[PDB]
């Protein structure tokens, strides 16, 4: 039985086009989801603070 | 220019075209990521959730 | 006006026959009155362990050097005086004896290959006779590269595996073997189920099966106290062996990746790939013009004094690659042409070169099973390895269904992106370093 | 009347003022290249010591006398049977590559 | 022992580039054109390098930063007329030389060719940007109406002007990034002029008969470097006649106006080297059509080694060819005529008849004429 | 491309005299002119013809310009 690591060889890794495309997508996929993590680790540690927790409070 | 239309020359291009073809694909891809061209990008989900 | 279809209907048949023992008798009948007959054992190395190692290439030594029913002067008495000629090849997986001798003379003959495989007597006196000359001999071999290369490359291949092991074995073993351990690889591995007897030219069926009921009929296939071999499957390790000598005057290089096995219906496409790259020597005369890539480039620079594909297959694994001379200086480019010419295969085949290819294993299989020792080696071999003598009229069906797409396909799966075995000899400093090679296997293109 | 034109462009092209001959002004591509490699010694040195001599003449910016200007006639294409033959020899050689 | 200049390493290559390069012995004053090439680079590095020492790339300080270098500087005015009209010497080398590459053939060495049209768009930039630096009206209203071009561009167009003006117009940080960019590309320049010349010694060089010339090879350091010497004194003597007798000779006046962007000077002019493209671009009304072939002006040189039909590779011994080289000549210096003069109905019809002859002459007039003169020889 | 093996060539024999031997400037005007007027006849007949062409357009061009500038008089008549 092939292994998750083999099928992902055999797919995309062996031929060097599909291993672009691999990577290009995970990298449009991983930058929204890297920014989208990080940004909401930084807002979490700095809760209350940031302008955009707070600006409903003084908006309309 | 003449020397290149050939039977094995076809051939060439038929083995190759795939190869080429998957090679477009990743510069359509990596212009659309690089330059975050919202026409394409905004079809793509959850990719959408940006702007 | 036959044709090629017609003339490998017309080919003689070859007939297999079994003694109740297991000793598998086959011959194939011509008008010939000459006769080949041989013995062939499921002998070799491989079936080695360390201790014994050598010990066939010893037995094999002392083979025709006498027997219980006739000394060691009246066997070669026997086979000279009624012409025949006696000879024996050990491989890492195979073990033959067979004479070349008139049609005429064949029960004589088959009494002797029976004398020889049962009756072997192994005396002391010639066995310490026989280590002398093989340790000799092992200093002979040391001299010729391309033996030296290959030994390299199944010890790197196949390192930890029984096929590492040379035929003639280490020379502290050749001193070692004492005659209890001939004996007992007689006992093991000299049984009737893994022996067939084969015969080529003016050869009657019948005649050869009454002749060995008659003489090896005695040969068992029992193993004492139930001590029976067991097959084992080889791995295949991708390394690196280089033994740097500049003084030696040309680099010897062979780098091949792991094979199909003698069963596998991949080797006739592999080998049209192979004719594909083809094989050049100095020596040769097309030159600049021959077909083949590599060889065109290698005249026109005179990159290499040789250069030769083989495709070495044993029964669950093989070596497929290339064996390359070359000065000091062109290694890397030899190397970068050879890779080059395997990826352009694995990627864009084309369709004339794979005609011209099948074309050339067609010839070469027609002119090599030409000749009572070619078809007998042929017909012992087969049945020892592929259970069946495949008819040349099977062969040319294989060979027509093969195609660009076939050749590409199956290049890719044993030739792309897959950890090659390197072996050098001489003066090797110029040959690429481990992960090059590695990288030269596959097509940042592709 | 083709001749004559002909004859107009041998003159008007100086080739025959700096005693050069019409094969020795080809340009030197790869089949010009094996062409030369296969000429005679005989002709090679010709040839050599032609082009030479007009280098020297184009040098001081100086031409030939007229007495030993080429001839129309006189001049003789030694250049273009081995030139033909290694250009044929590449077209079968395509050819093959082709299909 | 050895000797130390073949020995030691960049002794070793500068002897094989300059000193014992081999070389053909009838290569004529046309090719000098190319040390002069080198020697305009150098000045013309030294004196901006002399300049930027006294300039100011701010929008306020830029026009009276020039008036400084003018004035109050010592011998600055020398160094100022030195650099403007270095330029113009430098593009008229580049004409010629381009022109003896086309005329003899040289075009056959091909890497050498197309990294010399790399060159050219590399010192077209600079010194377009560089103009731009003095902050005249002529500058600032030049800048706006070539960087406007961009916008021809579909699609990116806006984005991609805009980009490069720093701003919605041209303005201080056009400026600054000009005087940048302008520092910068001549260095690169000086890089590139390096490769050309490695690609230029694998190949040697060509002779005006067109030729090998293996043959007769002459020491490049006794004779040619004796000749770019005295090649190098005769464009000093123009190049500073300019600069003394004739300072403001190819300039327009109103570059001594500052900068007014809410008056558009009388007349936009690129300088004298850019006015055969600007007639080009003129002469086509579509915009990005017009901006094509700007392009499609300097990059048909690329096109020149494909396009050449003839057997011989000089134009020396095709008369009708050099016939057509001095027509394309000509056309050039009436597309100049045409840039410089306004777009009114006498000179549209000239510009877009010297357009369409230019490509013509270049893309079928001369292969044909090759092909007709390769009959003629019997070829 | 070093000097010693450029190419092949066989049976010439040059003869050069030495700089300080020979004068620099031998027969500059009385052999001078004569080449300079050969060469300018062969060259002025292909140089020159297309330059020709240009000063004719440049004339006709500046001339039919200031024509355009010039009023017309029919237009202000009646
Ligand atoms: C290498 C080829 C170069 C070319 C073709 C070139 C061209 C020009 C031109 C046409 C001008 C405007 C002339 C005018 O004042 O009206 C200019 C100005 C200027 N350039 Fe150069 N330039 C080159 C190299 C350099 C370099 C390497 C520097 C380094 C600092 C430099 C510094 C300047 C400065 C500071 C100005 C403005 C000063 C002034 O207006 O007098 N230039 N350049
Ligand atoms: C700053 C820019 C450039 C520099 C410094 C430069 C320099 C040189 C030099 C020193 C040579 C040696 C031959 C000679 O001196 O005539 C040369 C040769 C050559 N250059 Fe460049 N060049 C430049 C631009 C160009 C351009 C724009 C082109 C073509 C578009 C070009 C194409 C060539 C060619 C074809 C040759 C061959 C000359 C021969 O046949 O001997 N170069 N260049």
């Amino acid at each position: 039985a092939p292994t998750l690591t083999a099928r992902l060889y055999s797919l995309l890794f062996r031929r060097t086009s599909t291993f672009a495309l691999t990577i290009a997508v995970g990298a449009l996929f991983f930058e929204r989801a890297f920014d989208q993590g990080a940004d909401a680790i930084y807002e979490h540690i700095n809760q209350g603070k940031l302008w955009k927790h707070i600006k409903h409070k003084y908006e309309n | 220019l003449s020397r290149f239309l050939g039977p094995r020359y076809r051939e060439l291009a038929r083995n190759w075209i795939p190869t080429a073809s998957m090679w477009g694909a990743v510069g359509a891809v990596g212009l659309v990521w690089a330059t975050d061209w919202r026409l394409i990008l905004d079809w793509v989900p959850y990719i959408n959730g940006k702007f | 006006t036959a044709t090629y279809a017609q003339a490998l209907q017309s080919v003689p048949e070859t007939q297999v026959s079994q003694l109740d023992n297991g000793l598998r008798v086959a011959s194939e009948q011509s008008s010939q009155p000459t006769c080949t007959v041989g013995v062939w054992i499921d002998a070799g190395s491989r079936y080695e362990n360390e201790k014994n190692n050598g010990a066939g290439y010893f037995v094999e030594h002392l083979a025709f050097k006498g027997t219980k029913n006739r000394p060691g002067s009246a066997l070669e008495k026997e086979v000279e005086s009624m012409g025949a000629h006696l000879n024996a090849y050990s491989t890492r997986e195979h073990t033959a004896y067979y004479i070349k001798a008139l049609s005429k003379d064949l029960p004589k003959a088959v009494e002797l290959l029976a004398d020889i495989v049962q009756n072997c007597s192994l005396e002391d006196s010639q066995i310490e006779k026989e280590r002398d000359v093989i340790l000799q001999e092992l200093q002979e071999n040391d001299s010729s590269m391309r033996d030296v290369v290959f030994d390299y490359l199944h010890a790197t291949a196949f390192q930890g595996t029984p096929l590492a092991q040379s035929v003639e074995g280490p020379s502290e073993n050749v001193r070692k073997l004492s005659r209890a351990d001939l004996t007992e690889y007689v006992s093991q591995h000299y049984k009737a189920p893994r022996m067939v007897l084969a015969a080529a030219g003016g050869v009657e069926h019948r005649q050869l099966l009454d002749l060995a009921q008659k003489h090896f009929s005695s040969l068992s296939g029992t193993y004492v106290e139930d001590a029976v071999p067991a097959f084992t499957p080889c791995r295949f390790t991708g390394s690196e062996i280089r033994h740097r000598d500049d003084a030696l005057p040309l680099a010897h290089v062979a780098i091949a990746v792991e094979g199909p096995g003698w069963a596998n219906p991949d080797n006739v496409p592999l080998q049209v790939a192979n004719a594909i790259i083809g094989h050049y020597d100095s020596t040769y005369g097309g030159g600049t013009h021959m077909s083949s890539t590599l060889a065109s480039v290698a005249a026109t620079r005179k990159l290499c004094q040789s250069f030769q594909t083989f495709n070495i297959c044993y029964a669950e694994t093989g070596l497929l690659g290339a064996h390359f001379v070359c000065d000091n200086m062109s290694i890397d480019d030899m190397m970068f042409f050879l890779q080059g010419q395997w990826m352009r295969l694995c990627t864009s085949a084309t369709e004339s070169e794979v005609v011209r290819g099948k074309n050339i294993l067609r010839n070469a299989l027609v002119s090599h099973l030409d000749g009572t020792t070619p078809v007998c080696e042929d017909i012992g071999r087969s049945l020892l390895t592929y259970g069946r003598r495949i008819p040349l009229a099977e062969w040319e069906s294989r060979i027509a269904e093969v195609d660009a797409s076939v050749v590409r396909e199956v290049c890719s799966k044993y030739f792309y992106d897959q950890c090659p075995a390197v072996a050098g000899l001489g003066p090797i400093e110029q040959l690429p370093d481990y992960n090059r090679i590695r990288s030269g296997m596959f097509w940042l293109r592709f | 009347w083709l001749e004559g034109i002909r004859k107009w462009y041998y003159n008007a092209a100086g080739f025959n003022k700096l005693g050069l001959m019409r094969d020795d002004t080809i340009y030197e591509d790869d089949d010009v290249k094996e062409a030369i490699r296969r000429l005679p010694e005989n002709l090679y040195n010709d040839r050599v010591f032609r082009i030479k001599r007009a280098l020297d003449l184009t040098m001081r910016q100086q031409i030939l006398p007229k007495e030993q200007w080429t001839k129309y006639e006189e001049d003789k294409f030694y250049l273009e049977p081995y030139l033909k033959e290694v250009i044929r020899e590449r077209k079968e050689r395509e050819e093959w590559a082709k299909k | 022992m050895t000797n130390i200049r073949k020995s030691h390493p960049l002794m070793k290559i500068i002897n094989n580039a300059f000193i014992d390069l081999p070389a053909p012995s009838n290569i004529s004053s046309w090719w000098n054109f190319g040390s002069l090439l080198g020697i305009c680079l150098i000045l013309q590095i030294l004196t901006g390098l002399f300049l930027a020492m006294h300039y100011t790339s701010d929008t306020t300080t830029a026009f009276s930063s020039v008036t400084h270098i003018c004035r109050d500087v010592n011998y600055g005015w020398v160094i100022r007329y030195l650099h403007a009209n270095g330029a113009s010497m430098f593009f008229i080398c580049l004409f010629i030389h381009v022109g003896r590459g086309l005329y003899y053939g040289s075009y056959m060495f091909l890497e050498t060719w197309n990294i010399g049209v790399v060159l050219l768009f590399t010192v077209m930039a600079t010194a377009f940007m560089g103009y731009v630096l003095p902050w005249g009206q002529m500058s600032f209203w030049g800048a706006t109406v070539i960087t406007n071009l961009l916008s021809a561009i579909p699609y990116i167009g806006t984005d991609l002007v805009e980009w490069i003006w720093g701003g919605f117009s041209v303005d201080k940080a056009t400026l600054t990034r000009f005087f940048a960019f302008h520092f910068i590309l001549p260095f690169i320049i000086t890089a590139l002029a390096a490769v050309h010349l490695l690609f230029l010694h694998e190949t040697g060089s060509n002779n005006p008969t067109g030729i090998s010339s293996d043959m007769d090879k002459i020491p490049f350091h006794p004779y040619y470097t004796i000749k770019d010497i005295l090649g190098a004194l005769f464009m000093m003597l123009i190049l500073l006649i300019l600069v003394l007798f004739s300072p403001d000779l190819l300039g327009d006046p109103d570059n001594y106006t500052p900068a007014n962007p809410l008056n558009t000077p009388p007349h936009i002019k690129p300088e004298w080297y850019f006015l055969f493209a600007y007639a080009i671009l003129r002469s086509i009304p579509n915009k990005l059509g017009g901006v094509l072939a700007l392009v499609a002006s300097i990059l048909i040189l690329i096109l020149m080694p494909m396009l050449h039909t003839s057997k011989q590779r000089s134009m020396m011994f095709r008369p009708l060819s050099q016939c057509l080289f001095w027509m394309l000549v000509a056309d050039l210096i009436t597309l100049t005529w045409i840039g410089g003069q306004p777009v009114e109905h006498p000179f549209i019809i000239i510009g877009q008849l010297a357009s369409i002859l230019y490509f013509l002459i270049i893309l079928v007039l001369m292969p044909i004429t090759s092909i007709i003169e390769n009959n003629l020889l019997k070829w | 491309r070093e000097f010693g093996h450029l190419t092949r060539m066989r049976h010439v024999i040059t003869y050069s005299l030495s700089p300080f031997e020979q004068r620099a400037f031998p027969h500059y005007f009385t052999k001078g002119i004569p080449n300079v007027l050969r060469r300018t006849r062969a060259c002025i007949l292909r140089v020159a013809p297309p330059f020709v062409v240009f000063y004719l357009v440049y004339t006709w061009g500046t001339q039919e310009f200031e024509k355009s500038k010039r009023k017309n008089p029919a237009a202000y008549e009646n």
